């Protein structure tokens, strides 16, 4: 799982 | 002096307002960075149920609550009056009892300390913070430090006033590098003018690998039942092994699945094919969803579960106001005297992005599969709990030791 | 005289009656072997419950049949040569075959590195009473190792079997310590030619047994039992085949010798692999495997069998020899008797295996002229079981091959 947030 | 090993004596905050949170009504960590991890929860949780009334059922959903949390935190910093006061309430800071709203951030600098560790680990869970103000400003000392100090947040200038557009592609670019390229053009570009003095933005990127290995070479199409009574093929990775999990009220199916570290997992909550989500998401109270967590319990399983790739993106504005935070977005109410020294003091937030991703497949590349997968010798009870996810659920990836909630969201249609 | 050096001619192989090069012909006798391997164990697989455990050393069953041969005549030699496939090796005498057997237990046992433990040991058990044929003899102990060793069959059949286990027992690290059944040696006795192996190799990859869970195992009909289920993750040679059948190679210590595990889709049966299994369909895979990253989950467990052969053998062309009317071996005995005929023949091996590597014994006793012992049997059915080979790769040889069922223990 690859997760990212701005 | 470390702020990760500092007493709070060590971090004078020198705000420029307090506010006192009202009288109220574990395992080896600490009370207050344990507290704080609940008010961020609690804010993730209804921020959560509002974003998805607010939404239609087939569509997916995905954001960090703990980056939201973090940027208003931050914004915090520099509150006053009745802004500070929406503020400490709306992001639940104010249930941390008969705590002032400055001991708040000592409490957040320890949470942040413990989440990237960055210690010789297995999965990667890396934050970003930054504060993009116009050269010709001149910001608050102590906000600028304290920014610093308890955030990591540098203050890069910009020149807003004349290259607003240079100075936007500045900052996109910035998140991009701070999030392996996932997350591009936050900023939107009507957003950022002239006028605009100050950007705060706050990034966190996630990679792991699953603990338990989906072999790709075990993945096959299989429908997926939207909420619009249709279906769709998915990619259905597949198999069997133990996993934490319980089966709660009317039938909805509550599932583990950690990653190489055992630190950071991935739960999610599957309604029984007859209930719709909706049922679910209105239910999902903080208090459920901890006593839910708390009830897992390992067991044999079949997993059934589909790959996907989530972007979402929105503006946190509405949703945060009918939530309460109203002045923060009001020219004529909004109190933040401690961030821009001298003047402007009626300073007030214009607008406030929020822009996720999310991936999940069986090796956690994109690239082909180069992995299988042989289990010799076994021979499972015929009658095994079966977990098969071809229809809406939600996902939440967690901190277990600080029961943190790093990113929510649903998945309504992974299809292609 | 060393005949792993030796060459034809230097060896006089005086057999009674009759029926690079060398190393071609060892290859052409691997491939011999190898195709009486699978042949026998699709016989010995119908005799069992497709849910037992099967473990056996072909190779061991091949070599004593081989010595046995050595006295063999008419069509009862014949017969031997044909069941065991020897006359498929591009020779002319039945009695070369023997010289190229020679040269590949020379190869199989006697290496410099020996990285892993790979040894046989053979050897004869005739009556005190009798004079055997000296070229027999001779020949079995030159071309086989195999001494032959006084026993009094007439007067003590049981201290002699006991004896024979024994000595059997001592070449196995007593791994096998029964080969022979109660009964089956009676004061007819004549002789007991009997072969045995040894192996025990390290993983190249060992487990950790820090990886390792108990798991509840579900045998078919009824309830479970607790199982130590190894786990690993690496790079292998491996590869997914038809019908989601699994081939999974796990080397030794060396990469000389190697442990083949097969594997069907879930839910779909065993059977059908092992009715279709043949030297060249194993050759087939074993070409296809790749290198690959996975997960490997693997049980820690011991399975021991025991069995007649002669049943299976009829079966597969071997009449004559246990017959006591057509059975003609009279190059054994001199002077003392003359009818001599195999009453029976039986096996037994052992697997084990752990996190350090693998453990594997066996040993094949043909008892002439003893009583007929009815078909032994221990059954235990299990459930979704898997093959096993462990074999050495340069010489092209299954050493031992079965099916593990039962993980339990
Ligand atoms: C906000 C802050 O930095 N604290 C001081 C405060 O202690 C002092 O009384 C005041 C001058 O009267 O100047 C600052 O506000
Ligand atoms: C409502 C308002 O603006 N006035 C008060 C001000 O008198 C007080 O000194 C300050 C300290 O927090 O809090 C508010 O700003
Ligand atoms: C001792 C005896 O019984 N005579 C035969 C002999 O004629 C034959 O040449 C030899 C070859 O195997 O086998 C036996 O020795
Ligand atoms: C690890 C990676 O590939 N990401 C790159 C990094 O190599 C580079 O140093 C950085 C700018 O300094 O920009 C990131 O996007
Ligand atoms: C530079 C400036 O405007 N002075 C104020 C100062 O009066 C106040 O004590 C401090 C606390 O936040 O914040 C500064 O910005
Ligand atoms: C059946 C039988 O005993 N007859 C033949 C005999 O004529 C021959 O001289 C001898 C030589 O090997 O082989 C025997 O098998």
């Amino acid at each position: 799982s690859e997760a990212a947030a701005s | 002096v470390d702020i990760c090993t500092a007493k709070p004596r060590d971090i004078p905050m020198n705000p420029m307002c307090i506010y006192r949170s009202p009288e109220k009504k574990p395992e080896a960590t600490n009370r207050r960075v344990w507290e704080l991890s609940k008010a961020n929860s609690r804010f993730a949780t209804t921020f959560y149920q509002h974003l998805a009334d607010s939404k239609n059922d087939n569509d997916n959903i995905f954001l960090s609550p703990l980056s939201i949390s973090t940027a208003f935190a931050m914004t915090k910093l520099g509150a006053c009056n009745d802004t500070l006061q929406q503020l400490m309430e709306v992001f639940k800071f104010d249930t941390i009892s008969e705590k002032t709203s400055d001991q708040i951030h000592f409490f957040f600098a320890k949470l942040n300390c413990r989440l990237y560790r960055k210690a010789n680990k297995s999965s990667k869970l890396v934050s970003a913070n930054r504060l993009f103000g116009d050269k010709s400003l001149t910001f608050n000392e102590t906000y600028q430090d304290i920014s610093e100090l308890v955030y990591g947040a540098k203050l890069q200038p910009l020149d807003f006033k004349e290259n607003a557009e240079q100075s936007r592609a500045a900052i996109n670019k910035w998140v991009s590098n701070k999030t392996e390229g996932r997350i591009t053009d936050v900023i939107p570009s009507e957003a950022i003018n002239e006028l605009t003095v100050l950007v705060l933005v706050n990034t966190i990127y996630f990679k792991g690998l699953w603990k338990s290995k989906f072999s790709p070479e075990n993945t096959r199409k299989e429908l997926f039942y939207k909420a619009d009574g249709e279906s769709c093929s998915a990619s259905m990775m597949y198999q069997e092994g133990k996993f934490r999990y319980r089966r709660v009220a009317e039938g909805t199916q509550v599932l583990e699945l950690p990653f190489k570290g055992d630190d950071i997992t991935m739960v999610l909550i599957l309604p029984k094919p007859e209930k719709s989500l909706a049922k679910v998401e209105k239910e999902l109270t903080p208090e459920v969803l901890q006593e839910w967590l708390d009830e897992l319990e390992e067991m044999m399983l079949v997993v059934h579960m589909p790959r996907f790739r989530i972007e979402d993106g929105f503006s946190l504005k509405e949703q945060l106001q009918d939530m309460g935070l109203v002045d923060l977005f009001s020219p004529e109410k909004s109190k933040l005297p401690g961030i821009v020294a001298e003047g402007r003091d009626d300073l007030y937030v214009s607008d406030a992005f929020h822009k996720a991703f999310l991936e999940v497949n069986e090796e956690g590349s994109e690239a082909a599969a180069s992995t299988a997968v042989v289990i010799a010798g076994r021979s499972l009870n015929p009658n095994r709990v079966t977990f098969k996810a071809n229809r809406p659920f939600l996902v939440f990836i967690r901190e277990v030791p600080l029961n943190t909630i790093i990113f929510m969201g649903r998945v309504a249609n992974p299809c292609v």
